C-alpha cells in the first residue's frame, strides 16, 4: 500500500 | 559510485539539482533538475513501474509519465515529471459539485484505459499477467483470516459463510473478458489534473486483474458520497462499454462490481481491524481517524451492496460486525478532513 497500508507483518 | 552521480550516468548529463519528493518503503522519488529548468523523475530502489511505462507508451490519450531511462541493475528508473493538480488537492478546495466533472472526466479516462488495454493485456511480462491468479489464491487464505478477526471483533460468521466465501473465490479468479491492464494502486495524491486531461502516476502495483479492480478507488477506497461515487462508476461504465461488449450487459457488470466490492471489503478489514478493536488513537490515513474509517468502509459496503442486489452471507456477516462495531464504538462513521467542504454525516 502507501489510500492505505496493510500492517503487513 | 554516490547517487547524483549514477543519476548523471543514467540521464547522460548532470542535473543542477536533486530535491528528494518523497520516501516510500521501496523507492525514494526524486525530481531532478537540469540547468536549463526542465525537470524529470527518477526512482531509486534500495517491481513493474517500469514495464507499465513501456507498455502504455502508445496509449492515446497519454495516461501515464514515459519512461526514459532505467540502470543496468534496475535500482534507477526515470521517467517524466508530468505536472498538474493533484486530486488530493483538488477533493482538498472543492464543494461535491465542483468536483463531479474532474472526477467524471477521470472515471471516463480509467474506463478507456481498461477498454482500449484489454486486448493487449498478454503482452504484459508473465508475472504482472499472472496477478489476478495469485490473488485468487491468496482469497483462499483470506478466508481464515476474515473468520479468524471476526471471532476477535465478537462476531461469528453467519451460516453458509464458506460456500458464499468459494464463489467470493471463483469470481475473483475469472474475470473472463474483464480482464485488462490496471493500475493497482488508485489514490487522490497519484491522479493528476492537467490542462490535457488525467494522468496517472506511481505504477508499483500495476497486473493484468478485473478491470473493476481499479474501479475500487472510488466505489470502496477513497470516502467519496455516493452522489459522486454513482456518476464516476456510471460515467467509467460508459466509457468501458464502448470497447468491452461485456460491460454492457446490466447484470455482468452489476456481479463485477459486486465481486470486487466485496473482495475489497473483507480484504481490507484484516489490514488494521485489531488496531480499531483495541481503540488506540489511529488514522486510516492522515486527516482521516481509524474508527470513522472502518465504520464508514462497513456502513458503504452493506448499503452499496444491498443496492447490488446482494443478500447473502458475505452481506450478513458484514451487517452483523458493523451492528456490534457500531455499539461497541463511540464514534459513527465520518469523512476525512478537508475533503469536499462540509459534508452530510454517512
Amino acid at each position: 500500500h502507501x489510500f492505505g497500508v496493510s500492517v503487513l507483518s | 559510485v554516490p547517487l547524483e552521480d549514477q543519476i548523471g550516468a543514467l540521464l547522460g548529463e548532470h542535473p543542477r539539482q536533486i530535491v528528494p519528493l518523497h520516501a516510500g518503503r521501496r523507492a525514494q522519488v526524486l525530481r531532478c533538475h537540469f540547468q536549463d529548468g526542465h525537470s524529470v523523475i527518477v526512482k531509486s530502489f534500495t517491481r513493474g513501474e517500469w514495464d507499465a511505462l513501456r507498455f502504455l507508451a502508445a496509449h492515446v490519450p497519454a495516461i501515464a509519465p514515459r519512461p526514459l531511462a532505467r540502470s543496468k541493475d534496475r535500482r534507477l528508473v526515470a521517467m517524466e515529471d508530468l505536472r498538474g493538480e493533484t486530486l488530493a488537492r483538488l477533493l482538498e478546495r472543492e464543494s461535491e459539485a465542483g468536483a463531479r466533472r474532474p472526477l467524471v472526466r477521470i472515471a471516463d479516462a480509467l474506463g478507456h484505459l481498461h477498454g482500449a488495454q484489454a486486448p493487449r493485456v498478454d503482452g504484459l511480462p508473465r508475472a504482472l499477467r499472472d496477478e489476478y491468479r495469485k490473488q485468487a489464491d491468496e482469497c483462499v487464505a483470506l478466508r481464515g483470516k476474515v473468520r479468524a478477526l471476526l471471532g476477535r471483533a465478537g462476531v461469528e460468521p453467519t451460516p453458509g459463510f464458506d460456500g458464499a466465501w468459494l464463489e467470493l473465490v471463483e469470481r475473483m479468479g475469472s474475470p473472463g473478458p474483464f480482464l485488462t491492464f490496471t493500475h493497482g494502486d488508485l489514490a487522490p495524491s497519484n491522479v493528476l489534473l492537467t490542462d490535457d486531461g488525467p494522468r496517472l502516476l506511481d505504477f508499483e502495483y500495476t497486473g493484468a486483474r478485473s478491470a473493476l479492480y481499479d474501479v475500487m478507488f472510488w466505489e470502496a477506497v477513497v470516502p467519496f458520497p455516493r452522489s459522486l461515487a454513482r456518476p464516476m462508476t456510471q460515467a467509467y461504465r460508459r466509457a468501458l462499454a464502448s470497447h468491452l461488449p461485456a460491460a454492457r450487459d446490466d447484470a455482468r457488470f452489476r456481479r463485477e462490481l459486486l465481486t470486487l466490492k466485496t473482495h475489497r471489503f473483507f480484504w481490507w478489514l484484516t489490514f488494521r481491524l485489531d488496531e480499531a478493536l483495541a481503540g488506540g488513537d489511529a488514522h486510516w490515513v492522515p486527516g482521516w481517524r481509524l474508527r470513522p474509517a472502518y465504520l464508514f468502509y462497513l456502513q458503504n459496503y452493506v448499503s452499496t451492496a444491498r443496492r447490488l442486489g446482494a443478500r447473502g452471507p458475505l452481506l450478513k456477516t458484514a451487517q452483523a460486525l458493523s451492528s456490534r462495531l457500531r455499539r461497541g464504538w463511540k464514534e459513527r462513521a465520518g469523512y476525512p478532513d478537508h475533503f469536499l467542504g462540509k459534508l452530510k454525516p454517512p
